[PDB]
RNA sequence: GAGUGGUGGAGAGGUA
């Protein structure tokens, strides 16, 4: 199948896009004052994951938005999958609830699908863009 | 006093003067007062009330 | 949730106990460098509910699976903190 | 009605009346997907709605009629 | 200036204590943009002193409601002045009077509503002579607050920002002196220690408020003695 | 309350009875969620937060999107102190900038 | 179908920059048509070269200083918002001002290059104080038309800025002033028609026949789709 | 009250006070018109006040 | 309780545009409808536009 | 340096002696001129006999 | 419009 | 389970 380094690549990537686009939901938990100052005091497992500067997020949200219009399925697994944070365990068990051993597998080879559509023009759209330089100094 | 000075400038008179229309070329029927006002600018501008 | 008249009369201290959810018992608000609430002061979470979302004081119970349990370490009750006010 | 609403008002009768017919059949359209039978010429629902009605395509006992004869054919 | 004035603009002008009115009349001995020195007269010097004023001037310092404040000089080299004489006009002043709004054209007729009620209706060419653009000095401030988990980290090594914001940046998270910047720009590249001492995770940098724009005139930075500065400071 | 803005007013002879200039910043900021409805419904938009950003960098698009939404959808032009019954009334907005 | 044509017929030129012109023979009636849609035209739309970027040598903003001159940085930018260039092959040309020693610096100090022309030799930019400081600004003229500031400029430019290139509002229209005037013709068969005396005020770059050619033509093209469709 | 709030307030009335208003001898009086659209036709050639 | 303190000064410059409020000395304000150009502004037989 | 050319969008024929051109767009401040012109030549210019 | 446009037929480019 | 604080309250001044 795909190499390792180019799949721990793509799930840093959209992991990372993951949490972009999960910051953004109204439905969400909203902390009141004394647990704010508990968690600026003493955090414990409140971490969060790192997101991008949203261009890059762009680039990457418009070619998912051009090749992943045909498929609503994969597009809802991976949103439900990097959004939320749940596993392809619980998804399958989610789709087969409404066998579920092969609704595991067809969860996981339709996004080892949509995976290997999305690698290569991932490729190209990274490495066709110009990076804007630092700021000078004309005299 | 002050219609000794138009007169000085070579002036209308009473400070009316008759005023043609930009818009349509035409004339305006009856003499307009132009002068100078000085005009301020008070600090309440409405980038910081919108 | 419906309600169509709204009655009003004097409050007897049973109905203000059956109201109440724990005594508090010192006035002591919060402290000063850990900022969690004292046990039975003025803002008491085991009187007064949880201060995260879906939490408990010692961070046992993190989810909504707990949906409401008692944490035995502080006492208080896992909820939304929709009851906290 | 794009103007002035009065001529509905004359179909209907009251104002109330005709903001609750119009808000029927403007949600009948929003959710249901009915076709609006006044043509359209790129309008939103609630002008639709209002045009509908300032035709004479639609009144109150028209629309109960409607979603009552839909209802028994549906059943 | 205003054409039509009462004469206490003179009055206004010197006695509110904005010019750089003269202490000992003399002649000027090298006017700047900057900064105006002057030789005092022989007669009307002191024996004790040296006999050289030195009047500075405030260069476009921002006022109480924002407006700015500047000091242009009047005087230009080899001109006599006398004691009480102006030598640089303030914020609004024309040569010692005082000078607050332009005096423009105007015309009383109704112009085809566009005047209706107590409304002005303004040619292009005082849009395009600048008669009236002021100029509008604000202020932000940044502070290093002190959480108990560290203190709070002004650096340009931000996590979870690019080159869409960074770029204007120098490498120590501080604005240049100069650089254009418009609404939702990073000013001061502002983090703190979210863990305990990434785990810097928290960003919390300046961010110019939506509808300033603008350039950076100056950029101030105060220290405490128990932080060891850094290259910009 | 919320959906609410503020400007100062001035006279537009060349307008109609029923219309009110809105300026451009207060209508893309008052219709927002519409605006995000509306690029979801044209297949742009498939997230909140790339509906959000593209509000944000406000693209051609975006504009053409809040030309459309706008089209016969009133604003109530409050004036206080409202003191008798018509200091609210309706008018269907048309755009300016400004 | 009696009419007739004009013809530009005695162009006097009072001074280099205010100079009249007369239009004849006009027919009865046209001339305050004619006189204000000229008028309208040679006042909204006409080319004229303008300063547009200023690059001063250590200086960051324009609202800074600089010891030596006496003229602060945002008078120096009006002074040169002001300024009346001619070039005539390129669109966009870049001039050079280097001067030292005590006195002012007028326009005529420009190391001016073969296509350019600066049409004001008493123009003042500076007055420089002391005899050691020194001034070298590198101007920027572009041509177009209208009214384009600084604002939408910011805007538009796709481009990066470095940080001293200051940004002066583009004035672009060479013409101020200008009123027009129909007389009674001198016809020796004729009383029914007049003339039309033009008495513009430019900037010095715009030469009036060719102005009011220009002018003429943008009429001439705007009508073109009365003309040709219905 | 039963009368209108959208009367014109001081400028549109100023402009109908001195379209209705009339003069005596001013220019072009007497003359006998088809209707509108000749007298508007008349006013904006400028030969009739 | 604080480290440092950088401080910053933007300098917006601010044009007139509709909304922005003027006045004259004598009580005259007003609000700026149109910035109406050159050619539509009345003038005067001279050709000096008001 | 180069000018906006407009289509002839509408004529909308209420009857055989009525129309309404709809025409658009302009330069700014370039459908006055356009329009003035044609009115003073339309009324005080135009052959015909009577 | 073709009036105006032979009337200003003469100086044009 | 994935960024963040003025309202709170006082005083002073201003606009319609
Ligand atoms: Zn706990």
């Amino acid at each position: 199948n795909l190499t390792k380094e180019q799949h721990e690549w793509l799930n840093g990537w959209l992991e990372l896009w993951g949490a972009w686009v999960y910051s953004g939901r109204l439905e969400k938990r909203m902390s009141s004052v004394i647990a704010k100052f508990m968690e600026s005091v003493e955090p414990g497992r409140v971490m969060t994951r790192p997101m991008c500067n949203d261009d890059d997020g762009m680039l990457i949200s418009q070619v998912v938005d051009s090749v992943m219009y045909i498929d609503k399925k994969a597009f809802g697994i991976l949103l439900s999958y990097y959004a939320h944070g749940s596993s392809k365990h619980a998804i399958a068990s989610y789709y087969h609830r409404v066998s579920l051993a092969t609704c595991r597998r067809e969860v996981d080879e339709i996004l080892n699908a949509s995976l290997f559509m999305i690698y290569p023009v991932l490729d190209s759209a990274f490495k066709n863009r110009k990076r804007v330089e630092k700021i000078k100094h004309v005299a | 006093e002050i219609k000794e000075l138009l007169k000085l400038g070579d002036l209308p008179t009473s400070g009316q003067i008759r005023l043609y229309d930009g818009r349509t070329g035409e004339q305006f029927e009856r003499p307009v007062t132009v002068g100078y006002m000085y005009m301020l600018k008070l600090n309440h501008l409405v980038d910081d009330k919108m | 949730e419906e309600f169509d008249a709204i009655k009003i009369a004097l409050a007897s201290p049973d109905m203000i106990r059956s109201w109440s959810f724990g005594e508090v018992k010192k006035p002591e608000t919060i402290n000063y460098r850990t900022f969690k609430p004292e046990r039975d002061g003025l803002f008491c979470a085991r009187i007064f509910g949880p201060v995260k979302d879906y939490e408990c004081l010692c961070g046992k119970y993190k989810r909504l699976k707990h949906r409401g349990v008692i944490c035995e370490k502080c006492g208080v009750e896992v909820t939304q903190t929709k009851v906290r006010r | 009605a794009r103007v002035t609403v009065q001529d509905a008002v004359e179909k209907i009768g009251n104002r109330f009346d005709l903001v609750l017919v119009a808000a029927r059949r403007a949600r009948q359209m929003q959710v249901g997907g009915k076709d609006p039978l006044v043509p359209e010429e790129n309008d939103k629902t609630t002008v639709i709605a209002l045009r509908e009605i300032e035709e004479g395509l639609i009144n109150n006992q028209i629309l109960d009629v409607r979603e009552r004869q839909e209802q028994q054919e549906q059943e | 200036k205003p054409l039509v004035g009462t004469g206490m603009e003179r009055a206004v002008a010197v006695d509110s204590g904005v010019t750089a009115v003269a202490k000992r009349g003399g002649v000027v001995q090298y006017v700047d943009a900057s900064r105006i020195v002057i030789k005092v007269n022989e007669d009307e010097m002191y024996p004790g002193e040296a006999g050289i004023d030195i009047y500075n001037l405030t260069k476009y310092t921002r006022s109480n409601q924002n407006t700015c404040i500047n000091q242009m000089p009047c005087v230009s080299l080899g001109e006599p002045v006398e004691r009480g004489d102006v030598l640089a006009d303030g914020p609004s002043t024309d040569l010692g009077e005082l000078a607050l709004g332009q005096n423009m054209r105007v015309a009383f007729m109704p112009w085809n509503g566009y005047n209706f009620e107590d409304s002005i209706l303004v040619s292009e060419r005082v849009v395009q002579e600048d008669r009236f653009t002021t100029i509008h000095i604000q202020e932000l401030a940044c502070v290093s607050r002190d959480t108990k988990l560290g203190p709070e980290e002004i650096t340009a090594d931000i996590p979870n920002v690019g080159e869409a914001a960074l770029s204007k940046l120098d490498e120590s998270g501080i604005v240049y002196i100069g650089a254009e910047v418009t609404g939702g720009d990073i000013l001061v590249g502002k983090v703190t220690p979210k863990g305990e001492t990434a785990s810097d995770v928290k960003d919390s940098s300046l961010r110019v408020p939506n509808g300033v724009s603008g350039t950076v005139i100056d950029v101030q930075v105060f220290t405490r003695d128990g932080v060891e500065k850094d290259k910009r400071a | 309350v919320d959906y609410s803005g503020r400007s100062v007013i001035t006279v537009g002879p060349y307008l109609r009875l029923h219309q009110c200039g809105l300026p451009k910043k207060m209508a893309l900021e008052l219709f927002k969620p519409f605006i995000y409805g509306k690029l979801e419904l044209r297949g742009l938009a498939t997230t909140i937060k790339a509906a959000k950003k593209m509000v944000e960098r406000e693209e051609a698009v975006v504009w053409d999107i809040l030309d459309e939404v706008i089209r016969e959808h009133p604003v109530l032009l409050n004036r206080a102190p409202t003191l008798h019954r018509l200091g609210i009334q309706a008018f269907e907005p048309v755009l300016i900038e400004g | 179908t009696e009419f007739l044509k004009p013809r530009l017929v005695d162009i006097e030129q009072v001074s280099s920059t205010h100079a009249k012109v007369t239009l004849e023979p006009l027919e009865r009636g046209f001339g305050h048509t004619l006189g204000n849609a000229l008028r309208r035209i040679l006042l909204s739309s006409m080319p004229g070269c303008a300063v547009t970027e200023v690059e001063i040598d250590g200086v960051l903003h324009e609202y800074s200083t600089k010891e030596g001159v006496q003229e602060d940085i945002l008078e120096i930018l009006l002074n040169l918002k002001g300024l009346a260039v001619r070039v005539q092959g390129k669109d966009e040309v870049i001039l050079t001002l280097n001067k030292s020693g005590i006195g002012p610096v007028t326009a005529a100090d420009i190391t001016h290059d073969g296509d350019v022309e600066i049409v004001k030799p008493q123009h003042v930019i500076c007055h420089l104080t002391d005899e050691n400081a020194s001034i070298s600004m590198r101007i920027k003229v572009q041509r177009g038309r209208g009214y384009v500031p600084a604002s939408t400029r910011i805007h538009s430019e796709e481009d990066e800025r470095p940080i001293g290139r200051l940004l002066v509002d583009a004035c672009y229209s060479p013409v101020e002033r200008i009123a027009y005037n129909v007389e009674a013709a001198r016809v020796e068969q004729r009383t029914d028609l007049d003339k039309l005396v033009i008495e513009m005020e430019t900037n010095g770059t715009i030469d009036p026949e060719e102005a009011i050619r220009r002018a003429a033509t943008i009429l001439a093209e705007q009508l073109e789709a009365f003309v040709d469709l219905r | 009250n039963g009368e209108p709030i959208i009367v014109p307030s001081q400028d549109v009335v100023l402009g109908l006070y001195y379209m209705t208003r009339d003069c005596v001898n001013a220019k072009g009086e007497g003359m006998v018109l088809t209707g509108p659209k000749e007298a508007e036709r008349l006013y904006r050639s400028g030969l009739a006040s | 309780g604080v480290l440092k303190i950088v401080k910053v000064y933007l300098a917006v410059k601010r044009r007139i545009q509709p909304g922005d409020k003027m006045a004259g000395r004598h009580g005259n304000k007003g609000v700026i409808s149109k910035i109406n150009p050159i050619e539509d502004m009345p003038y005067d037989e001279n050709g000096t536009p008001v």
